[PDB]
């Protein structure tokens, strides 16, 4: 398999894209899908131990390779990163501006309002 | 040669096309966080609302507050909505019935603005005073409700007709394949009635819980037999029911046989003897060839719960039918089975046979021995969960040994009035798991004479009168991960504490993320002394976050203003439900607890007082 760059298993038939060229993973990401097919065998939280940027790459890479599983655990743990943190914090964790009025801010308290927690 | 970069514009979270931030946004499901992330920005929100999968909604829907929000208050995806939950807690959600055409087209309104929130709902929890409840509700989602909760702890409606409760499903849901009935007060008729006149929607129903808030006797034979007999495409059922041979509608080997016969498709079958009082060894109509013949008819199943008070005697060829029948079984839970585990030497028998387990539960088995333990230590090596109630032959040697064998699968254990087997040994006697084990349920008895470092949840069951404080002596001193904690008081008031003697709530403090407590003193019994006991030191659980607090049992159930003031100090608390009532003005909860959000009164027991008119 090509990089963005310049690489090849048997693997590969956990990506239903490739079911011979990827241009749009670059080859420190291409390493990294590669490992997590090869465990993904017959006989996890540590690969995903990466930071943010190369994580959001991963995703990316998922996405695009069709890797329903490695786009549920990278996705995954996105999300735990969101939980237990306040607006303000989820905000500065993912370099978020906030684009709320303070009306609109409102609004959103007043909705969430109508669901238990 | 790199360089440190610098603050950048750019989010890689909002640079993700839009369908990948929605699918990171399903795997949140934390509620607190799902609003505090629809709270960083208008994409987020925009995420959080197009992915919310279930909401259990909160407030007053007949109020201009819900009539009145925005389209933009809009779930797409949402399959799961529970209405149970709406104030004032219990009353008639859109019912028909006067407290005339005014009532109409308000009900007509707020449904219209539910299915304008909710457009894809699946399945419904709703509290249900009376059937035109439902009648209103389903209109908007007959075309796609697979799944029904109805609850109701109030008194059925006495001039109903038979089934009546029902009818509103059953002849405009036709998607309907789960029928939800457990917290569901009505007479067994009631479900007779519906369930044996409607087999246009009663054909296709797959799965059934009939608990009807534990409130019956159990259904008979002659109710259980044509309520299968009409639902041929059973996968699942949960029901209570009478077991007495004292009594000939009793559900016996013929009523057993019928069922299995009637519904041959069942994976989940979960049957139990509701408990009164005080049967101990009186026998049950059920015999071991009788359950041989009913396991051979179910070969699909795979969580089967046979819950008595009445005995089934020599019971071993029955689980090893059970184990070669039904090849696929792995949850079971017996009550009053006899003779489970004979352990002779030269082989495995019984319940020992059944390799397949991955949890196993087993009430008031008289001669289960800690040989009937080593067998099955070495026959059942999938064993996730154990528990053992009533096993008055059990040691802890037993224990210990199941715990050693065990230990690369055991997670939860039940440990529940056994003779032979106190606090502090039965403690001692899991140390193999010590370091393993998630769960743990007890009983507390005291003798007056490692970290838990996986244990998340605790289970404790204690006597009236009866102190917490030793536990921490007994071998729980030390709970890392200890996030739930659920203590329920059994017993009468033939003891009165000393004076200035307390439960001991105060010495679950050291104890760092423990944030949930559950303090059930319902069954308990001045009642303000008793209420002052049990509470006393709640305020220095510095974590507690959600309480769900069961006064002691007079039809209403009041705290007393002690208990009040010592709840009012629970300055962390988040969530607080009272199954009781309160004299207490609610506000004054929310002013002394200042993060105060989620407080209601919820009078979830049969018969809950009715308070309808303003």
């Amino acid at each position: 398999l090509k990089s963005s760059d310049g690489v090849e298993e048997a693997v590969a038939l956990e990506s239903q894209t490739i079911a011979v060229p990827l241009p749009n993973v670059t080859s420190k990401i291409l390493a990294k899908v590669i490992e997590y097919c090869k465990r993904h065998v017959e006989a996890d939280a540590d690969f995903m131990k990466i930071d943010q940027a190369t994580l959001f790459e991963l995703i990316l890479a998922a996405n695009y390779l069709n890797i329903k599983n490695l786009l549920d655990l990278t996705c995954q743990t996105v999300a735990d990163m969101i939980k237990g943190k306040t607006p303000e914090e989820i905000r500065t964790t993912f370099n978020i501006k906030n684009d709320f009025t303070p009306e609109e801010e409102e609004e959103v308290r007043r909705e969430n309002q109508w669901a238990f927690e | 040669e790199e360089v440190e970069e610098g603050r950048s514009s750019s989010s890689a979270i909002l640079d993700l096309p839009e369908p990948l931030l929605l699918h990171i946004l399903s795997f949140l499901t934390d509620v607190r966080s799902r609003h505090r992330a629809a709270l960083a920005c208008g994409r987020m929100r925009a995420a959080e609302r197009a992915t919310r999968s279930e909401l259990s909604l909160r407030g007053d829907p007949r109020s201009p507050g819900f009539l009145f929000l925005s389209h933009a208050f809009r779930f797409p995806a949402l399959e799961h909505l529970d209405l149970s939950l709406v104030s004032p807690w219990g009353h008639p959600l859109l019912s028909s019935v006067p407290p005339p055409e005014a009532i109409s087209e308000q009900n007509a309104f707020i449904a219209a603005r539910l299915a304008g929130c909710f457009p894809a709902v699946t399945s419904l929890a709703v509290y249900c005073r009376d059937p035109t409840t439902l009648a209103n509700l389903t209109p908007h989602w007959q075309a796609s409700l697979r799944r029904v909760k109805l609850v109701r702890w109030h008194q059925r409606p006495p001039t109903l007709p038979d089934g009546a409760d029902l009818e509103p499903l059953l002849e405009t849901c036709a998607a309907l394949r789960e029928l939800d009935l457990s917290e569901f007060y009505c007479w067994t008729e009631d479900v007779v009635r519906a369930l044996t006149t409607h087999p246009s929607a009663t054909a296709a129903l797959t799965h059934l819980d009939l608990g009807l808030a534990a409130a019956t006797d159990g259904f008979k034979s002659s109710e259980l037999g044509p309520i299968a007999a009409s639902c041929p495409n059973l996968r699942k059922l949960v029901a209570p029911c009478l077991f007495n041979p004292r009594f000939s509608d009793c559900v016996g080997d013929d009523a057993l046989l019928s069922l299995a016969t009637s519904c041959p498709r069942l994976t989940v079958l979960r049957l139990s003897e509701p408990f009164e009082a005080n049967i101990q060894r009186e026998e049950a109509a059920i015999t071991v060839a009788g359950l041989v013949a009913f396991f051979a008819a179910l070969p699909a199943l795979e969580d089967f719960t046979m819950d008595l008070q009445h005995n089934v005697l020599e019971a071993a060829p029955a689980m090893e039918a059970l184990a070669r029948r039904c090849p696929r079984i792995k949850f079971l839970t017996l009550g009053s089975f006899q003779g489970l585990c004979k352990a002779s030497w030269l082989h495995l028998d019984g319940v020992a046979v059944c390799g397949g387990l991955e949890s196993l539960y087993m009430k008031n088995c008289q001669d289960l021995t800690d040989a009937s333990l080593a067998a099955i230590g070495r026959g059942c090596r999938r064993l996730a969960k154990f528990g053992i109630h009533g096993c008055d032959l059990v040691t802890s040697a037993g224990i210990r040994r199941l715990a050693f064998t065990l230990r690369p699968t055991l997670k939860e254990v039940t440990v529940l009035h056994c003779r032979l087997l106190h606090t502090a040994e039965c403690l001692t006697a899991l140390s193999p798991i010590r370091d393993r084990i998630e769960s743990l349920e007890i009983n507390c008895v005291w003798n007056t004479t490692g970290s838990w470092e996986m244990l998340r949840s605790l289970s404790l069951w204690f006597s009236a009168g009866q102190l917490l404080s030793p536990l921490i002596s007994a071998g729980l001193d030390s709970c890392p991960v200890l996030e739930e904690i659920s203590i329920k008081v059994e017993g009468d008031c033939r003891t009165r504490p000393a004076p200035r003697t307390i439960f001991g709530l105060s010495d679950l403090a050291g104890f760092p993320v423990l944030a949930k407590m559950k303090l059930d003193l319902s069954e308990a019994v001045d009642l303000s002394l008793w209420e002052r006991f049990y509470l006393h030191g709640i305020e220095s659980l510095q974590t507690l976050y959600e309480l769900d607090y069961w006064p002691p049992q007079v039809h209403h159930r009041s705290l007393t203003l002690p208990a009040v003031g010592l709840i009012q100090r629970c300055v962390g608390l988040r969530k607080l439900f009272i199954h009781g009532t309160t004299h207490e003005h609610f506000m004054t909860f929310f002013l002394s607890i200042p993060n105060l959000r989620d407080m209601q009164l919820r009078e979830d027991y049969y018969p809950a007082p009715e308070n309808d008119l303003m």
